[PDB]
This record gives C-alpha cells, structure tokens and sequence, in this order.
C-alpha cells in the first residue's frame, strides 16, 4: 500500500498503480548500529518527507530526455531546501512519482529510470564537467546524448537500474521508491547526488497535428530523512 | 591533537572545560557557542545565542563541562593540498561586561581544556609531521664511533 | 587548497593499542662502509635516538619493555658482482667490540652472530629484553656517574649492545661500498607513564635539548 | 527540580537555589478538551523551548527599570521571531532567569516582577501609548515612571504578581516560570503581549567609587510553546 | 581518608578537600616477591615518613615556575638526608602537598604536577646538563621555558602527568601522593630523581597593587620509605 500523500502535499491520482521499490528496498532511517554516524541525526518529520513538484517538462517529439540529480533538484525549494542549507549531513531516500498526462491519442515511452551515482561525461571533450553542467537544480537537465545516458553507456541497458515505462498507451505514471543508495551511512548534499532520476523517452511523442507540448510531471518525495542535529545539549 | 597527527582516521565525541582564573570577587558571564560543522561562525553575539550554546556565569562556578558531539575527519588526497573542511567551532563572547572589585586585578584569565570521550577513535597510522630533522643532530656519529 | 570532508565510520580500539602502536619496523640505522681488506665495518650502539619520527613516538612514553627485532638489511654496490657473506654480530652488554674487521672479538662464541648472505633474505634477529631494569627508562631523570661530572640523562641499565656488522669475506679485486641499513621492530610491549609528545625540534641524540 | 538546560541552550549557575511558579502554575500544552482552537496546533520541541539570553542591561545608580514584553521580547529572535512570522497563532509559558552578578561590595534590590496585562499609560497625555512605545522588542523599555509602573498604579502593591526579589546582599538570580496566562487558549504575537518581566530597583545600586555599571541579564525560555500547524493534510 | 599527619610532622590547613593518588597507585613497600632486591632492605618507621616543609617560594607576577627533583629535594634535610647519605638504595614513595595562601583578591592558576623522569633539557646548546645545573636539593629550581617545561615536550599536555590545579578563586591547596614510579624495584638517591614536583604558573598572580609576594609552600613527605640495611646479621 502506497498512498500518495506525504505531509502536507498529497497527489490525487487515479491510475498509479503499482511503484518500484528500488533495488527492492524501502527507504528507511539510519540503523541504530550505526552510531559513528555523528550521534545526533534529527529525524525530520514530514517537514521535508512531502512531495516537491517540480516544473512540468513540455516533452515535445524533438524531446531528447530530462534528468533530475537528487537532493540537487531539492536543495534550493523549501523545508528540504532550507535544511540542506543549514546541515552538512543528510540521508534521505526518495519516492518520485512521474507521470506524463496525455489523450488516448498520444503515443511513446519514457524509460523512467533512477541512476545510482550517475557520473556524467562531457561530449568530445576531455574537460571534465564543471559545477553548473551538474548542479542544475529545479530545471534539471537536458540529455545531450541519451543514447549514451551522457556517460558512453548505452540506453539500452539502462533497464538495469531500477525503472518503470510510461507507455502511454498502458500507462501515464511512474512511481520509484529510491532507498538510502551509498557507500556512506549519511552524506552532503550540497556537493554529492546518489540518485539521478532520468526521463528518457524511448519511443517519442507522435500525433498528426502540430508538435505535441505534453507535459511530463516530476514529483519527488524525500521519504526518511534525516540531518545533521544542530540542537545539542552541551552539558 | 599530537595523538591523532599520528593517525589519518579519527571520529569521536570530544570535550572542552573552561577554568576560569580571576578572583574569587570576580563576577561576570561568558557565552560559549558551539557551532556544528557546515554552520557560520558567529560574529555577534546575538547570533551567538541563536545557535547552540551554554549562558556561564562564574560566580562559584568556575568550570564548565562542555560535551562537543562527533570531531571528525582526516586526511585526503587526489589527482595534495586537501583538509578537513571544517568540524564547527567553539566561540565565546563576554555576555556582561567583567566585574572586579577595586582589590582584585582588572584583568582575568580563561584556561581551556580539552579531552575525549570514550568514543573517540583512531585509525590508519601514520607518521606525524610535527618533528622533522633537516641539517643534522649533535653527535649522531657518536653512536657508531 | 579545497576542503572536503568525508563521513568517518569507524569501528573498534584495537588499533591504538600500544603494542599496535610501536611495533613497525622503523629504519633505526643506515651508514655505508667502503670494504677493502671504522675500519672497513659497521657498528652501531643500538638506540632509538637516531631518527626524530621514532624517538619522538618512543618519548611519548616514560618506560617501554620490548624485545627489539632487528632485521638487518644489507645492500652492495660496487665502485663482476660478487657474492659475499656477512656477520651481524650482536655485542651486549660487558663484551668486547671490534676495532677492526679482522679482530679476534668477532670469533667469540658467546656473542649472538648471525651469519648470512646477500643474496638470501635478510637476516632477522630477536634481540630480548635486556635492560637490568624492569623497563627501558626513555627519560633518564638522573646521572650514570656516581655524583661525577659527566653525562646526564644515560641510564646504565638501558645500554642494549653494539650491534656490530661486517664482511666475512677476505681481500677481494673489487672495492665496494656496503650500506647497512637496520630495521628494528619492538615487539611485546608494554609501556608506562605516558609523556607530553615533544614539539620543538631535538639538538642532540645524547639529551633533551631544545632551541626554540 | 527546575535544572536550567532548555534544548541547546542552558545556564550554568550556581547560585539560583529556588524558581517562582507564577500563580502556582506550571506551564503546559493545551488540554486535549479545547479543541475548538482549530484542530492543528503543533507542538514545537526544544527549537523554541530554549533560553534566549538578552542584551544584559547595564544598571547603574540613576536606573529606574526595565521592562520586556513578552512575547515582544522574542518576536525577531531566532526559532521562535522566524515561528512568530509564520504562525499566527501561539500558546507558550516563559521561564525566566534574570541574574544580576555583582560583588559583595555592592548593594541593592531588583523587583523581579512578571505583570500579566501590562497595559501602560503614557505621562500627562490623554493619547494611548502608540506601537513603537509598546512593542520594543530585544532592547524592550525603561521605566519612565516606575513608582506607578507607567500605568498609575503603585509600586508599593506591584508584589501582587509573580514577583521574586534580586537582593543583592542575599541572591543575584531570579526565576519565574510564566503559565499560560491568557483568558483565550491560543493567542496572536505579533499584536499581544501576555506578560512584562518588569526589573524595577526598588533600591537603587550603591558602592563609593564611579556609578557602577553592573549588568543584569534576561534569559527567557518560552516553555511549551504551541504554534499554529500550517503542515495539515488536506485529503 | 588522607589525614595530613605524618611522624611528629603535621600540617593542620583546612581547606584540602582531596588528593591525587598519582597513576592511581597509593605508595606501598617494596612486596615480598622481589627478594633479588638485597634481603636486607629495612622499612624505616615515621623517622623519614614525615613532612618536609620547604622554603616557601615568592610567586609574583612574572614567575615562570618552580621544580623540585624527588628525592633530591630531601638528601640535604632532615633524617631522610641522613639515610640518603649513609644508605645507597632506597625505595620510597611521596606524600606532596603544596599550598598557595592567598586572599580573595587574587588570582591565578597553578599547575602542580608530578613529572616522573623530567629529564631536563638545556636551551640553544647541545651541552647535556651538569650535576648543579640539574641537582638542587632545598632550593629547587626556576623554569628558564615552562611553555616546554625545559625539556621541549609542551606545557599544554602537561596533563597527562599526574597534576592537580591550585585555581586561587576556587582552591589554594594540591595534595598529589606518589607511589614508586622506577623500572628498578629500589634506586639511588643521590644520583636519580623519580620525580620532578612542577609548579607551573599557567594564569600569572594579578591585583591592583604592588607585585604581589604571594607565598607557595611545599611540604614534601616520603611515604613509605626503604633502604639499604646496613645493620645484617654476619653469622
């Protein structure tokens, strides 16, 4: 049982569905074995556990494909927003729930996939990407090559990592549930994206009038954060 | 400081004490503002009592206990010149104005301390770059003559 | 200078442990002799005063009780490459050292040589505890000489021996530079009275002195 | 046990030795039977159950009191000026510790006075004191009048409040732990003011040398704060 | 219970409080196990088990410490300087206690700390230090660089010596008791010293007036002493 409704935000759908807990695991807090984590994470609740919707993409059929780094689509809007700037540590999975409204006269696929640690590359070039080629923020970003997922690895196996198709004959969503998916125990988000969650329409947009301008619409969830604590008791 | 220059990995709880060395008549208050790492250091000490803090007044109290969470960090190195950014601060601004009688000395000292806790932990060994010889020791020769 | 910072996860004391922290095999000696048959050898009073980044980690302590495994590590250079064969002998306490490389003091029977070549592994001893004290006093609060204007700071009893090494072979054609470079890993060891580690630089091997 | 160490903030004094319940009663939540005051008031933690220490007021000869409204005394400070700029509603007793630290060489008496419904007058004028004469803030106000209070009403009688005394001979501390004092449960901060820690030297400070500038410094923890919710879950 | 009465010497102070058992080790005589040390050491009696007080040392303002090396501080004094000097072993360990009588309007903080084996260094030459450079006995010595207590290892970590702060404000008084600090089971007084009573002023002597001539008196008794025999039984 999913229910799309976190905190104060909320999504009323109706055809969701089904959601992919990624990896199979579900995002939880930090395991109380893991003390050496500073001992003070706060557990915020649904102050930051609420759904962030981002901008609709206008997914034309000249549309490349989008992709969303995360927390940095989240570190500038709102309570998850403030507290990124505030905390060093955070460790927060995610739901994002995708879906792409159309007719029953539209056609296509996006391979909605959440990429764990998905280092980019630069095009023909041996420059590494800069700050602002990464950290796009709200916008996101535009795949210059989504054949090769912008890193020389190619699309088609990029059913790998955890993802749903909207075909938008069978369905208009997509619900990822993203675990807690580093190395680390906690991490920094100002400077460190663990997931990246890619809309790349395979099939694109097609009807017989003008260019479609169907919207896509991300909204992402920071399901179980946690934080540095700030409040200590120094005694 | 010098036991963990010996060590590149450390993390653990730490803990400061503040001694306080004017006189018995000496009177007055003290603020001592823990930053966490990643928070401003404050510059006021308006914005000394926002964050997290401990109002010291040293009337018979002339110690302070002070519990600092989880000092981490360690050395790094990539394709050096790669800290530790920083693991907070521990500031202290006079909340009152120092009081003295017309007796004892207008001018008081603080002695800070500074221990860890039992969580404090070490790891990958290193040498510590606090010695160095450069020229010579006297008589490094006399060993083996 | 960037500034990074990384979640430290750590687990476990074990390795600050004093046995853990002191038993690395630190390069204790290194000098060259020139062979053609000091005179022509190595010898060597063994402390750990010779090198700062040991000493300072060994005066971190009051008293230390190890027993010193010497590893001596010989290499050859030549000014044909022979083969040759060495003697580390160890010299303690009260015996005799050699002067030169042919003296009789290197035939004694009752000090612990070791007989080994280059081209085998290198030669690894276990020198024992021998302080006549309990313990290896790093600061000596006191004199040797009995009320004597001398040297201040020497313990009598913390003398572990003349570690004195050289080529057993005799006169050979080539004249070749041997470099003697001994590795001491102390190992049991317990340590008491722990000191304030040393922050300026040392001035001598023989005391603590210091400039400032 | 009163034990001054309110969330990240804490006093370590020694000599403090005795609190003042104001009217005998601690403060508290609201009770779970008024549930009229609209359905979600969160319940805040030790963000704002902390002290904020003041400016200490240097108190000299001349001094004739001071006063701080509360809580105008903490509408621009901290978690509890930005909940104050949210919220609308509030619901939150006060712990107070004004120490005044001094030597044995100096004299005086402080009435440590928390005034519920402070409504001052002003002097020889029939116009109603205006916003910038009431609501002060950090710096709060000096007495213009402090034999009537600035309101006509004596000093000789002000023991009728809460009240504890700062002799200086005897004890430098005061602590008055405010209830909730109000006839409606929940209240507005921005427009009203509860209570008014009023310090008023009863006798004025003494030693021979120069006018001594000794300070007393306000610390007021707001105890069991409540706020109004703005995280609902609208189904 | 320390009770600071040792032989017919007495030290009748009040204000005391506590004492430092050094290394956690009360000072004991030599255990019968180790027969090796010759079979005739003899346990004198309150004859040398008393307290040796000391001239009392000017501290003013600009004192850089004092250092007195035990047991050479004692082999001039007393019926302990007469066993030293006729007895060539001996086996002892320390009852110090030093106090600095001051008024209430003074200040500082002392660090007076036991350093076992404080091999002196001497400052800008390589010369070792002579027998009167390092022997004083009744007089002790003056720190010449307490910042590095004259042997270059830093005053700041002083304290993981035994130590205990004579802070003026709070108490005059340092009680730190020895136990035998030697790898050898007895040693030999007139040419090694154990321990090495530091009195470091950290915080200097301060009031208003002239130079303050503020007296630290050190009362060093020998707990537990042992000797050579001298009086065996030649069958």
């Amino acid at each position: 049982v999913l229910q799309l409704k976190l905190g104060n935000s909320a999504i009323v759908t109706q055809e969701a569905a089904n959601y992919c807990c990624a990896y199979g695991e579900w995002p939880n807090y930090l395991p109380d074995h893991e003390a050496v984590a500073i001992d003070k994470p706060t557990q915020p609740e649904t102050a930051t556990d609420r759904f962030y919707t981002l901008k609709s993409v206008k997914w034309e059929t000249g549309s490349t494909g989008w992709w969303w780094k995360l927390p940095d689509a989240l570190n500038n809007i709102g309570m998850f927003g403030q507290n990124v700037q505030h905390h060093y540590l955070y460790r927060s999975g995610f739901l994002i729930h995708v879906q792409c409204n159309a007719t029953k006269f539209h056609q296509g696929a996006l391979l909605v996939v959440a990429i764990p640690e998905h280092q980019r590359g630069a095009h023909n070039t041996n420059t590494s990407p800069g700050f602002d080629d990464i950290m796009k923020g709200e916008e996101g970003g535009t795949f210059n090559h989504p054949y090769v997922l912008d890193d020389g690895t190619s699309l088609a196996c990029a059913t790998i990592f955890p993802h749903q198709w909207i075909n938008l004959r069978t369905n208009n969503s997509a619900t990822i549930v993203l675990p807690w998916m580093n190395a680390a125990p906690m991490d920094f988000p100002l400077r460190h994206n663990q997931w990246t969650l890619a809309i790349i329409p395979v099939v694109p947009l097609g009807t017989r009038t003008t260019s479609s301008m169907v919207p896509i619409t991300v909204s992402i969830a920071p399901m179980c954060c946690e934080f540095n604590g700030l409040r200590h008791a120094i005694t | 400081g010098n036991i963990s220059r010996y060590y590149t990995h450390w993390s653990g709880s730490l803990e400061m004490t503040f001694m306080f060395c004017g006189s018995f008549m000496a009177a007055g208050k003290l603020i001592l503002c823990y930053t966490p790492p990643g928070g401003s250091c404050p510059t006021t000490r308006e914005t000394a009592m926002l964050g997290t803090h401990i109002v010291w007044d040293f009337g018979l109290q002339s110690s302070v206990t002070l519990i600092i969470p989880w000092i981490s960090g360690s050395h790094y190195r990539m394709f050096a010149k790669s800290t530790n950014a920083n693991v907070g601060y521990v500031t202290c601004f006079m909340q009152t104005n120092l009081i003295v009688p017309s007796e004892s000395s207008d001018t008081c000292s603080l002695i800070g301390f500074i221990a860890a806790k039992d969580d404090f932990s070490l790891r990958l060994m290193r040498d510590s770059p606090d010695i160095g010889q450069l020229d010579h020791l006297h008589a490094a020769e006399a060993a083996y003559q | 200078a960037i500034q990074t910072r990384t979640v430290i996860n750590q687990h476990g004391v074990s390795e600050t442990l004093v046995e853990n922290f002191l038993s690395r095999a630190a390069l204790v000696s290194k000098r060259s002799f020139e062979y053609k048959d000091d005179k022509n050898f190595f010898k060597w009073t063994i402390n750990t005063r010779s090198f700062v980044q040991l000493r300072r980690k060994l005066e971190l302590f009051t008293y230390l009780r190890f027993d010193a495994e010497i590893t001596i590590l010989t290499t050859v250079a030549v000014n044909g490459l022979p083969d040759l064969t060495l003697q580390a002998m160890f010299v303690p306490t009260g015996a005799l050292t050699p002067e030169k490389q042919d003296s009789f003091h290197w035939q004694s029977g009752s000090n612990a040589s070791v007989f080994f070549k280059i081209s085998d592994p290198p030669a690894r001893i276990t020198i024992p505890f021998m302080c006549i004290n309990s313990a290896y006093s790093v600061f000596y609060d006191g004199f040797a000489g009995f009320e004597k204007n001398g040297l201040y700071g020497i313990n009598p009893a913390d003398t572990i021996g003349n570690l004195c090494v050289r080529i057993v072979n005799e006169h050979q054609p080539v004249g070749f530079t041997v470099t003697v470079r001994v590795y001491m890993k102390p190992k049991h060891i317990k340590a008491w009275a722990p000191r304030p580690p040393r922050t300026l630089p040392y001035m001598s091997i023989a005391n603590a002195n210091y400039k400032g």
